């Protein structure tokens, strides 16, 4: 007496109409699930050392048998892991389902809990952007009076980025999954008991379906398409969304050219470059991601998706485009047209959402007579 | 700076393997100009075989060259004749002999190379083949060379090749270029020696792909098909 | 919760068919492509024309970037 | 009916074959990977005395009308020195006690606290003598050992 | 009547014999797929691979 | 509304009577929560390599501050953590709670997924028993036929114990207790839906009570006395349990004199080397485990209890000296005298749980006039 | 399950005090002690011998062991 | 490399360079570290000075 627990995958009521944008829910627990696997056996030859850390990849890559695809089906199915999100998350926001408050806020807190994941994920390898990566970013913190100084010391376990840093990353690493996997569990359970939400917005309690040989059978070709653009950049190109500079070891007093986080972070760091003050570049970095939380209590509109918001729709595409721009500004260096562009379009990414996308739905309802 | 061109290489075909028989130059390339003065840490002996050496072939140079190993009974450290598990060998002992022995600049290794540097084999080709003198209103110091395709177009390396600057067993005539398009082969190899074995499964598996998603997409439209098709009235009394 | 309660319907009727009994791709180029092309225009133009400009600062941002390195 | 479970079938089939390669694909990668196999074949070597030496994280040791007078019968083992050596002044053994995996100590043969010079078993609980490894001599200096 | 008929009543009607047959498939599937592949790969890349240059040495 | 699952905390109906047998169940919770917290902080500065892993302990137990409480209050964290079971699971035979199948068959499962644990977290130092240890154990396996050597050097990731075989430990080690929080979880699950049973055996719906006051402060109890124990060895006789061969590093090419395992798993050890035959030593040591799967299909008295039962009590305690004996047996060498008795020791383990134990409750039936 | 329905009872009353009302420790020494020695006679019997057993083969156990490794 | 006077950070010298330099300046034996013979050896530092004293 598990498998009542099962009628949440097979007896479970769904609607009818729910498009492929659904799907990205569940395939995060094909990712989350592959990569774990992936992960593990990398374990098995990764040393969490300075001196062999690095080599100890190439033990993979080389020595192992099929120890190479092994690194590449688990670093681009970190890549992967987030295309899942984004959209996942727009499909939360264009249709509308943040008004399952309990789900949407453990929804940021998955978030968090994986983007720093992958942040110490990308240190292990323990080249070059990886450490200049973890070195730059984990000063920002320094910039909070009175505590940075400490804080930042204690979490590299020193006074710069070293052993104790990575064998601690690792760590944190190689656990917090286990832990995504948990609330990933009470993240459905919170929404189990009001049932997903369609693109209409509308209550479908009345063309309900089961689970089992619809929806499954959809996650099955939506697992095989996935599992496609993954192994096509396994098999057909590896170092694309990479960064070769990775591929040289770890030197502390030799800085890259371009440091900069991997594409899944870039718009995160453009808003970041873009305010000239440190501390108050921070707030902003963080409230980037924050800022999911205040969308629920800006929403204005009577209705609940945007297949029926036309002004919405305009701005909801806009605000892509915004995004689109700052993972570009960010992979890019620093220099006079490109600070202009950043500024306008972190400007942009708060303005939308804070002031325009809540003012239109008040404007339609006035154009509804409401 | 200075973008690098994109060349028909051989290998650029997302099925098109490597020339294991260029390859086979390339190494002879490294072995006799830069084994000298780049290390390759992370390659054997004994990944020659099957590829651009075989088993003897390979171990006979493994007996050319002479590596430290063994703690003696005695309590010291000899030479032995290295082997197939040995590395390449390290032509220094440490960097800073190699920045001694190189004007204060250090040779980089070549196992990552190709992957190390955007634009990959291209950008090697044309480092090589790019040298010339400077134009008017540059100058370098002593020991620094000119060469347009490297970031701020100074660098320590002197022309490692050349016409005639080595022999190759099979007959090959050892133009610049024909040397600089082996060795690059090669080094696509030490990075990716994967490459070969990498487009057979994206071979396999696009047949299958190619199969299971129609498939898979059929069998999807076989159960929803009940509600594609389904009706629906409205009979009040 | 589960079928059953969820909510109250009244006076409504479904038809069905097997699926053994129906093809699975219908008017599937004969029929299914307009509509696609109509679910299209209903809505291109208000995805397009921010990406539309993103295309342009995007090679204007380049080209000017590339300009600023060169020269006096 | 034959056809639609016709599509459901081909998938099937084409699901186990990744199936089979991918889990395959793991388990090969926690075998052994090429660096242990190289070493684990390579083995090259060079009076009255026997050396511990290491092959395979395991030990490697490395008289003779004496050895040949004690008796076959009278051996736990009943094994003949010669069918346990290549060359009679080259006793090629391994320090793995057929009782429980355990070393027997070197040198008049050996005891194990966990035999004869030859490798053989006369008292205690081996139930079993050294084991010889399948080896060649490339050289009258040189030794190949598998 | 036709293949597909004779095939149902004789293999897809019992889940048992139904199951049997897709491991008979995928072992001679298994077999012939790996020989067709590489043959085009080869075939692609040929002359460019260890085993056909090995001859020479 | 998730607190109707704690619920399972606070407004559980439990019984009245029971005494203290049954908090051993909830100290294992504390115990794996307190384990997951110290060999976390100890993966901070653990290195699985085996140039660098021995002296990785060291950089905790020198350098590190407060390193070395936490080696101690995660080793012996463990030794307590057996305590726990063996006591744990004896409540279960004495007082007759495997008619519970569905949570004893996972009860078993737990056990197993533990005591490998263990075994590869005893590795992880590489010393002498470390290593030794895992050298002689693995190759239980090879007595099997057609497999066992190719399985064992599977294991091994080669042809002997190295470092492959470590670093898939550490990582075979640091994720099993999250599979295992899953099945306690599950264990539990199953348990409420029958409720605990009594030292009687006899259905207490009648005389219920809630959970909240009464068994938590009583838990609140019995986890401080746990402390107590274990920091007692932490901090008054860490090394009692241990075995000082340990802090020898790592050296295949010399034995040590006395190879066993840890005092937890001796009177499986005992077992294995009473029989000569090595395959048949080996079925009798995992059937020395899965036995508790036989019990229930061997219950023979239509009673449940043991308080009423006096020839099965007497019997049971019998069973704790032939354990004891074997525990003993295992840590002391081979010769005449503990031969014979390690022999007849682990026949009167199968013998009399199997024979006597069931014997036992048919007669006592027949004095009843059943 | 939950209270209210385990199962049924009748004529059946529970009197009881409040904690605060009534001593912690009431005859802790003065009847409590007996009631081990009870709780002990009646089990002990039971539980001793056979680890009285044990006691004595692992000093027989461990004498001969000795003796054994000696001499002549 | 050359060779300067230690600091605090440094650990004892080690007098020898590797085990079979103390193997063959010791009749083929090995003088064991020191660090953890005390909790390595049965009995502790009863043990020692017994076997120094013995
Ligand atoms: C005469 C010694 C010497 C030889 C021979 C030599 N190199 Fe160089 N190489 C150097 C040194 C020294 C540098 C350092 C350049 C610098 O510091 O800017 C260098 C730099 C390089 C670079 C550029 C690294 C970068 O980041 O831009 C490459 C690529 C390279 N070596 C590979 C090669 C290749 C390819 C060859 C010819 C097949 C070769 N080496 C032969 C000494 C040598
Ligand atoms: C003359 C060189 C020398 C000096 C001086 C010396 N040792 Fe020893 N020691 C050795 C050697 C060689 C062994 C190896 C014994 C063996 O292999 O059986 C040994 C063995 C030991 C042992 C026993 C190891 C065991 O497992 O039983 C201890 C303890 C020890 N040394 C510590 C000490 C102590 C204590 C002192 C005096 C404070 C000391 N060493 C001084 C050479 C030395
Ligand atoms: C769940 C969120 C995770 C994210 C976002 C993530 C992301 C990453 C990324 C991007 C890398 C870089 C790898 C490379 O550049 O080659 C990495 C490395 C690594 N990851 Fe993941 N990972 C996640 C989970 C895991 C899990 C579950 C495991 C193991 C079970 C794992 C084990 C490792 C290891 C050992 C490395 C270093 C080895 C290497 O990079 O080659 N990670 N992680
Ligand atoms: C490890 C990360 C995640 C996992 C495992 C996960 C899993 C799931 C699954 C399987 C669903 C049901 C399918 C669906 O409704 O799309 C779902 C729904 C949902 N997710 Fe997540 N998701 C993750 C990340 C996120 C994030 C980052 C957010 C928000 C920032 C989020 C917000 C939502 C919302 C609002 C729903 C319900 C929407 C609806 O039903 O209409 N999820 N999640
Ligand atoms: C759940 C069952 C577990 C058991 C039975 C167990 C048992 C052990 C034992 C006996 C040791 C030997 C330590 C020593 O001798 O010093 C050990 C080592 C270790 N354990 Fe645990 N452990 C468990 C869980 C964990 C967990 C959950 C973690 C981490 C979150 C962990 C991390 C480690 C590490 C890193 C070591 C090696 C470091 C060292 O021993 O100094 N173990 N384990
Ligand atoms: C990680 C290991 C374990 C955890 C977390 C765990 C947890 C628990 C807890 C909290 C209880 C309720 C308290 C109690 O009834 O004593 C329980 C009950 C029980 N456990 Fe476990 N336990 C573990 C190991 C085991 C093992 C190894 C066995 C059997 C071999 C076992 C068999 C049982 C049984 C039969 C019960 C119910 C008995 C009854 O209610 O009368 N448990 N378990
Ligand atoms: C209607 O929208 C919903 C509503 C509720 C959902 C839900 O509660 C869960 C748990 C999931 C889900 C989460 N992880 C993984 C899967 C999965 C699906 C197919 C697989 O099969 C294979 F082909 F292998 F991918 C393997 C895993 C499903 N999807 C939900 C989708
Ligand atoms: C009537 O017998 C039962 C019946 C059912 C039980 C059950 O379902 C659970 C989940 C548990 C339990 C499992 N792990 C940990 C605890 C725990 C208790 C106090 C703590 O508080 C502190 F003092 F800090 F230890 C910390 C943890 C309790 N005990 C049950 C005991």
């Amino acid at each position: 007496l598990m498998k009542i627990v099962n009628n949440a995958f097979i007896d479970l009521p769904a609607p009818s109409n729910i498009s492929s944008w659904w799907n990205f829910g569940s395939l995060l627990g094909i990712c989350l699930i592959l990569q774990i696997l992936t992960g593990l056996f990398l374990a098995m030859h990764y040393t969490s050392d300075t001196t062999t850390a690095f080599s100890s990849v190439t033990h993979i890559c080389r020595d192992v048998n099929y120890g190479w695809i092994i690194r590449y089906m688990h670093a681009n199915g970190a890549s992967m892991f987030f295309i899942c999100l984004y959209m996942h998350v727009g499909r939360g926001l264009y249709y509308g389902s943040y008004t399952f408050l309990e789900t949407w806020n453990i929804g940021v807190i998955l978030l968090l809990t994986v983007m720093a994941t992958a942040f110490m994920g990308y240190v292990l390898p323990w080249g070059q952007m990886s450490f200049w990566g973890a070195t730059v970013i984990t000063n920002l913190l320094s910039a909070i009076p009175y505590i940075g100084t400490n804080l930042v010391e204690w979490i590299w376990g020193g006074f710069s980025v070293d052993k104790a840093t990575l064998t601690r990353f690792f760590a944190f690493h190689f656990i917090l999954p286990f832990i995504i996997m948990a609330i990933a569990m009470v993240h459905l359970l919170f929404l189990h008991e009001t049932g997903s939400n369609n693109p209409t917005g509308i209550s479908s309690d009345v063309d309900k379906i089961p689970f089992h040989p619809y929806y499954t059978i959809k996650d099955i070709l939506g697992a095989l398409l996935l599992i496609l653009a993954l192994m096509l950049l396994v098999l057909f190109a590896p170092d694309l969304l990479g960064d070769p500079d990775n591929y040289t070891p770890a030197n502390p007093l030799n800085t890259p050219p371009h440091i900069k986080p991997e594409w899944y972070f870039l718009f995160a760091y453009a808003i970041l470059r873009s305010i000239p003050n440190k501390l108050g570049g921070v707030l902003a970095l963080a409230f980037s991601i924050l800022i999911l939380a205040l969308i629920p209590l800006l929403h204005t509109s009577k209705q609940r998706s945007m297949m029926f918001r036309p002004l919405s729709q305009c701005l909801f595409w806009a605000l892509v485009a915004d995004l689109l721009t700052l993972t570009w500004i960010g992979g890019q260096p620093v220099e006079h047209p490109y600070i202009t562009i950043g500024q306008l379009a972190s400007v942009l990414y708060f303005l939308l959402i804070l002031v325009l996308m809540p003012t239109a739905g008040t404007i339609e309802n006035k154009l509804l007579k409401w | 700076e200075l973008h690098p061109p994109s060349y028909p290489w051989s290998h650029r075909g997302l099925l098109s393997s490597l020339d294991h028989t260029s390859i086979r130059r390339g190494f002879q390339v490294y072995k006799q100009v830069c084994s000298s003065c780049h290390s390759m840490d992370y390659v054997a002996y004994r990944h020659l075989v099957g590829v651009c050496y075989t088993e003897d072939e390979a171990k006979a140079l493994a007996e050319e060259v002479e590596v430290q190993d063994g703690p003696n009974e005695d309590g010291e450290m000899f030479m032995r004749p290295g082997k197939l598990s040995d590395y390449f060998p390290k032509p220094y002992p440490n960097p800073e002999a190699a920045r001694a022995a190189n004007n204060g600049a250090l040779p980089p290794d070549l196992s990552y190379i190709v992957r190390a540097r955007h634009g990959g084999e291209d950008y090697v080709f044309s480092l090589l083949t790019g040298y010339c003198e400077p134009p008017t209103g540059v100058s370098l110091r002593e020991g620094l060379y000119f060469n347009p395709y490297f970031p701020g177009q100074a660098i320590g390396m002197a022309p490692p090749i050349y016409n005639e600057v080595l022999e190759f067993d099979d007959g090959t005539p050892a133009t610049m270029s024909q040397v600089a398009k082996d060795v690059c082969t090669f080094l696509r190899w030490a990075a990716e020696p994967e490459h070969d074995h990498r487009k057979r499964m994206g071979l396999k598996m696009l047949l299958m792909m190619g199969l299971l998603l129609p498939l898979v997409y059929a069998m999807k439209r076989h159960k929803w098909s009940v509600l594609k098709s389904r009706k629906l009235a409205y009979r009040p009394p | 919760r589960q079928f059953g309660h969820l909510t109250r319907v009244r006076h409504v009727i479904t038809y069905s068919l097997s699926p053994f009994e129906q093809r699975a791709f219908p008017h599937y180029f004969s029929k299914g492509i307009p509509n696609v092309l109509r679910r299209t225009r209903a809505c291109i133009l208000r995805v397009a024309p921010p990406f539309v400009a993103f295309y342009l600062v995007y090679t204007w941002g380049t080209q000017e970037f590339e300009k600023s390195k060169r020269k006096n | 009916k034959g056809f639609s479970y016709l599509v459901t079938a081909t998938t099937t089939v084409g699901v186990a074959y990744a199936a089979k390669n991918v889990v395959s694909q793991f388990v090969s990668s926690m075998s052994a990977s090429a660096d242990v196999l190289a070493m684990s074949k390579i083995e090259i070597k060079l009076e009255g005395k026997n050396m511990a030496f290491k092959w395979r994280g395991k030990p490697l040791f490395v008289e003779i009308d004496q050895e040949a007078a004690v008796e076959v019968s009278q051996l736990r083992d009943p094994q003949h020195d010669l069918e346990r050596v290549k060359k009679p002044e080259w006793v090629i053994l391994i320090g793995v006690c057929t009782h429980l995996g355990c070393v027997p100590i070197a040198n008049g043969g050996y005891y194990c606290p966990c035999y004869d010079a030859s490798g053989r078993i006369r008292k205690g609980p081996a139930p079993l003598n050294l084991e010889v490894p399948s080896y060649e001599f490339t050289s009258d200096d040189m030794v190949i050992v598998g | 009547p036709t293949l597909t008929a004779r095939l149902y009543s004789l293999l897809f009607r019992r889940t048992s014999t139904f199951a049997l047959t897709i491991v008979v498939g995928a072992l001679f599937f298994e077999r012939a797929f790996d020989q067709g592949a590489d043959a085009i790969y080869e075939h692609i890349n040929e002359g460019k691979l260890w085993k056909h240059i090995k001859h020479k040495y």
